[PDB]
């Protein structure tokens, strides 16, 4: 048995059930558990047609006292003496365990004592009235109460399995649609989010810049040159375009520029990322003052430390007075 | 683990006989899974530098961040409310006379449980959480220092945050550690019945048993989306919304609706220790209501009028919480108290013999 | 099942012999856990000790059922 | 588990692992039952719930009137809180 | 946590129709409200007989003591109740 | 004593379960916290490009943040520098800190208005309520200079001049301007504010409290099958039924 315990103790407030029996001691002892009548072939006390000729019973509403939420039970835990109250067997208290025991009761003058204590066996004593009053039950479902026999359908009735199969088929059309929601938006929230997204895509407008004029916008972080270009500049680059392969990166100013017009590039020197300043160094391009790069017209490296050329940022034109960056 | 998983839901068997009222534990756990859930995914985008402003930042720039900032408080409120109805159920059945080891188990969990949703609302950075952590730490401002190392500073702070958080993110997952050992007796310690004795009455719980719970649960959640998306009905204070400033004292230090029974009992009584200590008495007192009893019965089925009576008890207290601390309020809920223990004793007092 | 002249009636049979029978106390000259029929094989393998003490398979007809 | 006379099993057959809490609540059953059924498909699955609305919901309203007398005295004792309340704010303040 | 509690719609009575703001004899919109204000008054009479009474009951104490804010708190509870039942059918 | 008298109900077109915002006055509110709220309040957490196509047309947003400086840097040169405003810039802000508010309202700090529609018991209601409820004091009861009665802030005395006035501003759209157009308008547009995917919590929820109904129906004949086999059965001890 699993861990249990049992009140089996000796009370100083309530008295043990061989001293105060709480139940109605009135009971019928037998010989043998034969000689008691038979339940189911007894008559039991007539029907009633009110609730309120139903009979009275035997229990007693106020067994137990004291401060305490209301029980009518009939037994409890408490240990019994050593010397149990010698039960009144003749009149019909019950005699059983201790008070049989550890008592005379069973004693007749002139019986054998082997057949005096076989009459006390707990099988020879049961309750008065136990016969007439046991419920006998030959049906969990009493008459007048649904069962399959009233419940089932007529035998021309159609297939009822397509049906059921629809409605459960719904419950998993329904959850999977709910699921594939929540699954897809949970996801959707690492989507970058809708400032993110604001910052990130920046549409540059190109009206109002005169040519020769560099500008500086803050993308994504890095400072992003977006200079107009006038003939000599572009010029310029084209002819150092002929002159590709004897430059540190070679690269040409067709693959720098979309529009010649418009040199977009990311500002920072690849050196050590210092910002360079425009109109500045030996190629009028941009001059990085830290270590002394010169870059030229298109961003290519043509002086200093510098290893690479400015790099040309992911950006297409919406319009002709338009860019956006990303 | 597949065997064990037929063996406790595919050839559990259960009693045919059970009413709506034995579901209400399934809903818990569904409901604590999606807490835990929404939490972790909250976390993703916000975190201890400044909750008002993530808040902010989840419920405008995220994409569906309201459903997740709202299911994660709204749910919060659905499992305070099925954990305490599954309370109420199990004193009105008195399911505690033999499966106490079940019972035991469970309150461990609403221990913790009190303490996950505490420390949740200051990471609000709100104004009425902020003036309600600085109040419920100063009752144990007796032990010495203890107050001092638990805040990290001498007024709350972001300190006091950072630490509270990690207790926020792991004391639920261990509340689900808990919840197995809560399964575990209740599988072994068959659950009881409608009926007070034991009958062979029972159904395996795949085919019958979940059909109805999940019947259950989806009633629930026409009534918890209902909520989710148009707040039919008041469950967060707006005052949780102000900006905290820690000069200027809220129109009311309230807790959550679901703290207001134990900030009563705070409010009530004259002093500050007796009423942090009838608020342990509230929480441990219930553990030991069958524990005195001698007679061979569970006390059950009869007409529980002492249960109707400390339900309403609950309710009662809950409402003398939103008042204000006006005499007349704290006169009549002191009497409330002293009626609770009054019927506490009726539960806890084996009974002489006539 | 099938009444007696369905035409379907000697596929029952011969799906009643794949059941076919078994007895642990008449296992014959192969053993169960090396049957040839499935669901003895299977059987004999539950637990370590076998699932089926007895079984047959049962085809019964009449004229219209 | 049930009791060890309910629990105790007439076969010698190993009780299977996934089947440890099914063996656990077994019954001893005494004299006999003969239990039928008939399956969903075959039956009406609705009309239980209207055949027994109406006993259902009296016997549940019977049952929870024992609460009325109880619930009577709660609320008086809510109302005259009120009043209470409110007489006492008038009187401490209001001119 | 939020602005508003949600009901159906049969039980939020939205204005069905729009009377426009009666116009003043300069010509400038009245508002609504101040028209409203009179017959919301005479809907609160009780609550207004109470706290005129104060006012006569704190105009003869000789000491500069008494107010009687609660009782207009409770007379201006009463006649924006009534407002807000008729006020935006008036409005846009 | 008691708590501060509780705002009435008001009719709101969005309190139903299937209404949205209405734009057109959410739109008529922009211009009254524009041209009153904000001399004093700030709008922190409200940024212009939430407005975009929501309220505004995008070039519209761009009009409105651009009449406005604000002041960003540094340049190359380490200095701070004024520019015109951009879709990505929160609302202007009168003052620079809370210390020079309070010292332009008798001590009294403007608060933050981005979440007051759901800052106090009533929500938005509170919001037209107290913007309506100012009144003249009640007897026995005298103000200083700068603090006006009013029946829905706490205590009574509010340090709020009575900011709206009829005739204060035109309306774009010829809407009649008076004081109770302008709070209705401003408080449903600090609504708005508060929660701007208003619009997609209610319209998502119309289609998930829907679809949980037809799934209800779903689980509960699915419930009433299943449940048949074992609530028509008859077990039976002496006798015998077929
Ligand atoms: C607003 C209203 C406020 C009201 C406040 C006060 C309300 C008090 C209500 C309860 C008391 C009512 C009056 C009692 C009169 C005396 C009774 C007596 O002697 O009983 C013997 C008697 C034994 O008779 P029995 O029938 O044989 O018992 C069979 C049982 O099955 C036993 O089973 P078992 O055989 O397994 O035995 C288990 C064992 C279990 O016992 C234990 O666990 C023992 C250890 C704990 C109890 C004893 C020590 C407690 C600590 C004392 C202080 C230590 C200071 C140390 C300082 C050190 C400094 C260096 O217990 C016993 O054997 C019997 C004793 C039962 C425990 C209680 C004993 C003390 C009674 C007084 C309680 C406190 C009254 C405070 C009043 C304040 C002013 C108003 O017990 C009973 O009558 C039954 C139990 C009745 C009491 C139940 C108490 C439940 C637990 C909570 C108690 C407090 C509740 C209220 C708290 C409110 C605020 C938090
Ligand atoms: C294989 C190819 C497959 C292609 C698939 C294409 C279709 C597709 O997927 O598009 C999606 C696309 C629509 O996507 P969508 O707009 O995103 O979906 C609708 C919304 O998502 C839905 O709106 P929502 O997502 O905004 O709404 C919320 C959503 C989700 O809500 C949530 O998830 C919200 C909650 C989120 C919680 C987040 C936090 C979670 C925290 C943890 C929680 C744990 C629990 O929940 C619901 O909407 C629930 C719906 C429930 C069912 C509603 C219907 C009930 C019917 C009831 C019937 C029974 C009663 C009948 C009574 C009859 C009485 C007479 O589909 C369509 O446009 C539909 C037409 C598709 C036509 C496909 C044609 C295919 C043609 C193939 C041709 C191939 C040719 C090849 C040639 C070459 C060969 C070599
Ligand atoms: C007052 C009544 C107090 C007693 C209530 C019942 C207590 C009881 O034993 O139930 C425990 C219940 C076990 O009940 P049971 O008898 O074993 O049967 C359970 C079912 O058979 C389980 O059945 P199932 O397995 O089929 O599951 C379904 C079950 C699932 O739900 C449950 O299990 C239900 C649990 C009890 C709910 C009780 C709700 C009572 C609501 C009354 C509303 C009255 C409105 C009056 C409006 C007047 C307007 C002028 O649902 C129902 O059975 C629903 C039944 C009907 C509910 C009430 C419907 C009232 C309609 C009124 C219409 C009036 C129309 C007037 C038209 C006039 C035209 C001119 O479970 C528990 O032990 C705990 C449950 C958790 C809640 C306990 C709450 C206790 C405190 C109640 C406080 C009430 C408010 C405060 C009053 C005092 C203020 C000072
Ligand atoms: C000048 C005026 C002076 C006035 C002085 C008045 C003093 C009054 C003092 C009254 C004290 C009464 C205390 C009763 C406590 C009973 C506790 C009890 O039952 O003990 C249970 C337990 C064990 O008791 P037990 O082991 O004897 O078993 C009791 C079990 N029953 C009741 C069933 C027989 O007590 C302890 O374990 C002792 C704990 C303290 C050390
Ligand atoms: C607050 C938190 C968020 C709330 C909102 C979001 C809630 C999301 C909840 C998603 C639950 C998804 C459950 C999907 C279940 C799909 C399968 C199912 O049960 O269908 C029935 C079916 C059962 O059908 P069946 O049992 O009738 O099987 C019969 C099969 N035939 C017809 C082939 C003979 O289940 C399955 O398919 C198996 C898995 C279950
Ligand atoms: C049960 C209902 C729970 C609440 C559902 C809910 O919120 O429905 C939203 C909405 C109410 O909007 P109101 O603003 O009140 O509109 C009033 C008229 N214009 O309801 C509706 O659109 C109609 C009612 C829901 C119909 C659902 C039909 C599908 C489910 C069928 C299941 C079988
Ligand atoms: C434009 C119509 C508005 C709106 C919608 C609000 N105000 Fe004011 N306000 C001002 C000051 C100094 C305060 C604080 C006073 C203090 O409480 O002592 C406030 C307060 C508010 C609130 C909050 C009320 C609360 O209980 O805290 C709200 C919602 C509010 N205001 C809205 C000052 C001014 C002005 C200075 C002259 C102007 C102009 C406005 N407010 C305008 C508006
Ligand atoms: C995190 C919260 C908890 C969850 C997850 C939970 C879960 C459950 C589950 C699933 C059941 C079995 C299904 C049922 O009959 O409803 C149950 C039973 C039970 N729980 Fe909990 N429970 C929690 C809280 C509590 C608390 C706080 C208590 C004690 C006050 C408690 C006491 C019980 C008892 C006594 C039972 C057995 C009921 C009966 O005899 O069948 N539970 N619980
Ligand atoms: C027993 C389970 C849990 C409950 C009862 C609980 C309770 C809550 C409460 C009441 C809030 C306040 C909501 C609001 O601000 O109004 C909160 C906040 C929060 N919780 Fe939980 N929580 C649980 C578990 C978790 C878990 C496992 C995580 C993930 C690590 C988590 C993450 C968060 C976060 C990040 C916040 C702050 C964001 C917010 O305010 O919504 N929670 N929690
Ligand atoms: C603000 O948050 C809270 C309170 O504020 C007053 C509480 O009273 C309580 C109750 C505290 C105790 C000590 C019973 C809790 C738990 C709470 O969350
Ligand atoms: C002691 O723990 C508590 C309960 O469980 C018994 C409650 O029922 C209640 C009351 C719950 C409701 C739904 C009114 C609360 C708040 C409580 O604190
Ligand atoms: S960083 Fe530009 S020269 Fe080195």
């Amino acid at each position: 048995h699993r861990p249990t315990t049992v009140k089996m103790i000796d009370s100083w407030r309530t008295e043990p059930s061989s001293e105060k029996p709480m139940w109605y001691n009135r009971f019928d002892q037998v010989d043998h558990i034969s000689q008691h009548p038979d339940p189911e072939k007894t008559e039991k006390y007539p029907p009633v047609d009110d609730t309120r000729k139903l009979m009275k019973t035997r229990g007693d509403p106020h067994i137990m006292r004291g401060w305490g939420e209301y029980v009518y039970c009939h037994y409890e835990h408490l240990r019994e003496p050593v010397f149990p109250r010698k039960p009144d067997v003749a009149k019909g208290e019950l005699a059983a365990g201790a008070n049989v025991t550890r008592t005379d009761v069973w004693k007749r003058e002139g019986e054998p004592a082997i057949q005096s204590i076989a009459r006390f066996n707990p099988d020879n004593f049961r309750p008065v009235g136990y016969a007439e009053n046991i419920p006998c039950p030959d049906t969990c479902v009493p008459e007048g109460h649904l069962d399959f026999r009233h419940t089932r359908l007529p035998t021309w009735h159609a297939d009822r399995r397509p049906f059921h199969y629809f409605a459960t088929g719904m419950f998993g059309l329904i959850g999977l649609a709910f699921l594939r929601g929540t699954v897809v938006k949970v996801v959707h929230g690492l989507w970058p989010a809708r400032d993110a997204i604001a910052a990130g895509v920046i549409e540059v407008d190109l009206r109002g810049i005169q040519p020769g004029q560099n500008f500086v916008v803050k993308w994504r972080g890095k400072p992003v040159f977006v200079r107009r270009r006038t003939q000599a500049m572009i010029d310029a680059a084209t002819a150092d375009d002929a002159i590709v392969n004897s430059l540190r990166d070679p690269e040409r100013d067709k693959d720098r520029v979309k529009k010649p017009e418009w040199l977009v590039m990311l500002g920072v020197c690849t050196h050590l990322g210092c910002v360079p300043y425009p109109d500045q160094g030996l190629y009028g391009g941009y001059f990085c003052p830290c270590h002394g790069s010169h870059y030229d017209h298109s961003g290519r490296i043509r002086l200093g430390p510098a290893p690479l050329n400015m790099e040309i940022p992911t950006y297409e034109f919406t319009d002709d007075d338009t860019i956006i960056l990303g | 683990f597949i065997l064990i998983i037929k063996d406790n839901i595919i050839l559990y068997n259960i009693n045919d006989s059970i009413n709506y009222l034995w579901n209400i534990g399934y809903i818990i756990m569904v409901v604590m899974i999606v807490q835990v859930i929404t939490g972790i995914i909250i976390n993703l985008y916000m975190n201890i530098n400044n909750g008002y402003k993530g808040i902010i930042y989840i419920i405008k720039e995220i994409y569906y961040g309201y459903i997740l900032r709202y299911i994660h408080n709204n749910n919060s409120t659905l499992i305070y409310v099925v954990v305490y109805l599954h309370i109420i159920r199990n004193l009105y059945y008195k399911t505690y006379y033999y499966n106490i080891l079940i019972w035991y188990s469970g309150m461990i969990m609403l221990y913790q449980l009190i303490i996950i949703g505490f420390i949740g609302y200051i990471l609000g950075w709100g104004q009425l959480s902020y003036w309600g952590i600085t109040v419920i730490i100063n009752l144990i401002s007796g032990i010495p220092y203890l107050i001092l190392l638990i805040s990290g500073n001498y007024y709350i702070t972001i300190v006091t945050i950072k630490r509270l958080y990690i207790v926020h993110f792991i004391l639920p997952i261990i509340l689900i550690y808990v919840e197995i050992i809560h399964v575990y007796y209740i599988h072994y310690l068959i659950n009881n019945n409608i009926v007070e004795y034991n009958v062979n009455n029972k159904i395996i719980f795949n085919n019958y048993i979940l059909v109805k719970d999940n019947n259950g649960i989806i009633f629930i959640l026409n009534i918890f989306i209902l909520e989710l998306n148009n707040n039919i009905f008041i469950i967060a204070d707006n005052d949780n919304l102000i900006e905290i400033n820690i000069l200027v004292t809220p129109i009311h230090i309230i807790p959550e609706w679901y703290y207001l029974y134990w900030y009563s009992i705070l409010k009530l009584l004259p002093n500050k220790y007796s009423g942090l200590y009838i608020v342990v008495n509230s929480i441990s007192i219930i553990n030991i209501l069958s524990e005195y009893k001698i007679v061979i019965s569970e006390y059950k089925n009869y007409k529980n009028i002492i249960w109707y009576n400390q339900i309403i008890q609950y309710i009662s207290m809950i409402y003398i919480g939103i008042q204000l601390p006006i005499i007349e309020y704290i006169n009549y809920g002191r009497y409330i108290i002293i009626f609770n223990i009054l019927l506490l004793i009726m539960y806890l007092y084996p009974k002489k013999k006539k | 099942g099938v009444p007696w002249r369905s035409p379907d009636y000697i596929t029952f049979m011969l799906m009643n012999a794949i059941i076919g029978s078994y007895d642990k106390k008449n296992e014959g000259l192969v053993p169960g856990l090396q049957s040839a029929n499935r669901i003895t094989q299977t059987g004999a393998t539950r637990m370590d000790v076998g699932c089926f003490d007895y079984y047959t398979g049962f085809n019964i007809a009449y004229k219209d059922t | 588990p049930n009791t060890k006379r309910d629990i105790r099993r007439l076969g010698s057959y190993p009780v299977p692992p996934e089947s440890k809490n099914f063996w656990r609540g077994r019954f001893q059953v005494p004299g006999g039952q003969i239990q039928q059924g008939v399956s969903p498909m075959q039956q009406k699955i609705f009309f239980q719930w209207w055949w027994n609305l109406p006993t259902r919901y009296f016997w549940r309203f019977t049952k929870w009137s024992d609460f009325l007398i109880p619930s009577l005295m709660w609320y008086t004792g809510f109302l005259m809180c009120k009043n209470d309340v409110e007489e006492g704010t008038r009187s401490r303040y209001w001119y | 946590a939020r602005a508003y509690c949600g009901r159906f719609a049969f039980m939020l009575d939205y204005p069905k129709s729009y009377h426009p703001p009666r116009k003043n004899e300069d010509g400038d919109y009245v508002d609504p409200r101040t028209d409203m204000l009179p017959k919301c008054a005479a809907e609160c009479s009780e609550w207004l007989t109470e706290y005129n009474a104060c006012v006569q009951r704190i105009k003869m104490r000789t000491d500069g003591r008494g107010n009687c804010q609660g009782q207009y708190e409770e007379f201006a509870m009463c006649q924006d109740h009534c407002i807000a039942h008729e006020l935006f059918h008036y409005l846009k | 004593e008691k708590d501060p008298p509780s705002p009435p109900d008001w009719p709101f077109w969005f309190k139903a379960f299937s209404h949205c915002h209405d734009i057109p006055s959410c739109r008529r509110g922009y211009e009254v916290y524009r041209q009153v709220c904000a001399t004093c309040h700030a709008a922190r957490f409200v940024c212009f490009r939430h407005m975009v196509n929501t309220i505004y047309p995008e070039n519209r947003v761009k009009q409105l943040a651009a009449s406005f400086d604000y002041e960003d840097g540094p340049n190359d040169r380490g200095e701070m520098f004024t520019r015109p405003g951009n879709l990505l810039d929160p609302f202007p802000s009168p003052y620079p800190n809370e210390e020079a508010a309070r010292f332009a309202n008798q001590g009294a700090s403007p608060p933050d208005l981005s979440q007051q529609a759901a800052a106090h018991h009533g929500g938005c209601d509170y919001i037209m309520s107290l913007l309506t409820g100012y009144r003249d004091p009640p007897a026995g009861v005298s103000l200083r200079s700068g603090l006006y009665y009013n029946t829905y802030f706490p205590g009574g005395a509010i340090s709020m001049p009575p900011p709206l006035n009829d005739g204060a501003i035109e309306y774009e759209d010829g809407t009649p301007a008076v004081a109770s157009q302008m709070a209705k308008d401003v408080s449903q547009f600090l609504t708005w504010a508060q929660d701007p995917q208003h619009d997609e919590r209610k319209l998502i929820g119309l289609k998930m409290s829907t679809a949980a109904l037809v799934w209800l129906f779903s689980i509960s004949v699915w419930n009433r099958h299943v449940w048949t086999m074992i609530k028509t059965r008859r077990i039976d001890f002496t006798k015998t039924v077929y």
